[PDB]
């Protein structure tokens, strides 16, 4: 179930302001999120 | 052997990307997003480089 | 003739833009992805009033 439940994880977070990092210029890394090989891309969320 | 892979796209000071990057999968890369989002945006960035 | 032919050409232009001026009004603000509302745009043709 993990898929179905990172999906709607970031349809929830991506609606609450925005990560003010994506202006840098710096691509943000592939954080690890669970064993098994899952991984996620995202800067933190600051502007809200 | 060994296919060359394309392993990443950037786009600068567009239309609602002033600087992003996707890394581009090995297999698939699947955009998704509400209508409006940009997507076709994106393959154009594609196509057009 | 040519003039009465103008007359009627410019009163049945002002009465069809009256009667879609006030249709336009008959939207209620749709919600289609960026796009907030649709109009449709009458206007007489300065190139066709000369
Ligand atoms: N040339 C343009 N001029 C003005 N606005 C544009 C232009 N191209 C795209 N847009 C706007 O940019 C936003 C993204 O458009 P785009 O077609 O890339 O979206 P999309 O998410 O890929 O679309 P869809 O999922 O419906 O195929 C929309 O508001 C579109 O109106
Ligand atoms: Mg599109």
């Amino acid at each position: 179930r993990h898929f179905d439940v990172a999906r709607i994880l970031v349809d929830q977070a991506v609606r609450l302001g925005v990560a003010e990092a994506d202006f840098s210029g710096l691509p943000a890394e592939w954080l690890a999120i669970n064993d098994y090989g899952a991984k996620v891309q995202a800067h933190v969320i600051d502007t809200y | 052997i060994e296919r060359g892979k394309f392993r990443s796209l950037t786009l600068v000071n567009w239309n609602g990307f002033f600087a992003r990057t996707f890394d581009l999968d090995e297999l698939v890369t699947t955009l998704s997003g509400g209508n409006g989002a940009g997507k076709s945006t994106t393959m154009a960035a594609f196509v057009t480089a | 003739s040519s003039k009465s032919v103008a007359n009627i050409i410019r009163k049945t232009i002002q009465r069809e833009q009256n009667r879609i001026r006030m249709l336009n009004q008959g939207l209620q603000a749709v919600s289609f992805g960026q796009v907030r509302g649709v109009r449709l745009n009458v206007n007489v043709r300065e190139s066709h009033a000369i």
